[PDB]
């Protein structure tokens, strides 16, 4: 069918916090306090969704920013077709993926893919030492907190964050609805390149459940497979 | 820049 | 010459190391391999190397197992043109292999490619519960400890990064891969990109190839190892 | 069979 295939290769929603405030980082350079955030998301059009920064693998944009009282959550889309076909194969070829997701969810191999692949998200700014540079999609962000978490429903991936409010998803609405070429360059082989440096972060698996279980997308249902 |  | 480089890149690739060892109590029943079987299997029953168990992946060939005091310990040669493509082309996009080897090794980015994506042996065969031994696949960490995948270029070098081997233990699988159809792979880089997000969710991977590297010895010599 |  290449009804499901046409499916499996829609936009897929991303959202998550690329800073939480009450963390503090391993590293100064990652000091992003919430007067900062805010002063720069008053001054500076949408910014490019790449994979680990390379600006070669652009997939997508970041839809929306907002900065809330746990910190500064953004939700992104991965329109790529190119990178979204790439994606549809290798799924095709993944045991994680044939096991499926939890509870009451339907599988989505593309969307349980990426939730895999680049369970984390990474900020690019101007160094503390246009301020927003690129969202990129990683396999572990170097700020705690920042796990990914993907859907088809712009909506429903906001709603698997309990620490954001009715509010705070408005205003989120507001933009992701105003806002609403393939810029991708790369290729699999690229992505398989990228995926041999993700086995060797450290630590990766843990600070992955540290971060599902501060933003609480535990106590929730999701594509996570962390 | 830094990148996260 | 990039066509010349590219061709040395592609040129094939041997990997060693200990598909069980003696001295390990594994986690899992099912996978007590003692020497007394080991040997007797041995003498009863080329097994094709692959990727992950994938019978569409197979890259190469064992060419020499042998039985020794720590341990099975079994050499293979990846010669499959289309793998190695793939994992040149890969190779070039690698952080990690852009670092390079330590001390004082050449780079070699399959080679390297390799050590990272595969560092670990995993064997396939007959249940404890003719051919006990079926095939030995190229994973990301293997389920019995020890089994750390060694690449190199040349079989006498891979054989010699493990200090545990003995002469006559390196005669015997020299004996073996010096006395012994076409590109067997099936798969493609979709394939291993693919295979790829499951090695990145088993557990403590890095803390066992570490544990791997450290009981085999690997960790006292130089090699392309990235764990 | 058994895998690891
Ligand atoms: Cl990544
Ligand atoms: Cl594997």
């Amino acid at each position: 069918m290449d009804e499901q295939q046409s499916q499996a290769v829609a936009p897929v929603y991303v959202g998550g916090f690329l800073a939480r405030y009450d963390q503090s980082p391993d590293e100064a350079e990652l000091l992003l306090p919430r007067d900062v955030v805010e002063h720069w998301l008053h001054a500076q059009v949408a910014l490019p969704l790449n994979i680990n920064h390379d600006d070669t693998a652009v997939v997508g944009h970041v839809a929306a920013m907002q900065s809330v009282r746990d910190g500064l959550f953004c939700l992104g889309c991965v329109t790529s077709p190119r990178f979204l076909e790439i994606v549809r194969r290798a799924s095709e070829k993944s045991e994680l993926v044939s096991r499926g997701p939890v509870s009451p969810l339907q599988p989505d191999k593309v969307v349980e893919f990426l939730s895999g692949s680049y369970a984390g998200l990474s900020l690019s700014s101007r160094r503390c030492d246009t301020p927003f540079k690129h969202v990129a999609l990683c396999s572990v962000g170097r700020r705690r907190g920042t796990l990914a978490v993907y859907g088809r429903d712009p909506e429903w991936v906001t709603q698997r964050f309990p620490d954001l409010t009715a509010a705070d998803r408005d205003g989120l609405r507001a933009q992701w609805q105003r806002c609403g070429g393939d810029p991708f360059r790369s290729d699999s082989y690229g992505l398989l390149g990228n995926s041999v440096d993700a086995l060797y972060i450290r630590e990766r698996l843990p600070k992955l459940r540290y971060d599902k279980q501060l933003v609480g997308v535990t106590e929730r249902e999701s594509y996570v497979k962390a | 820049v830094d990148n996260a």
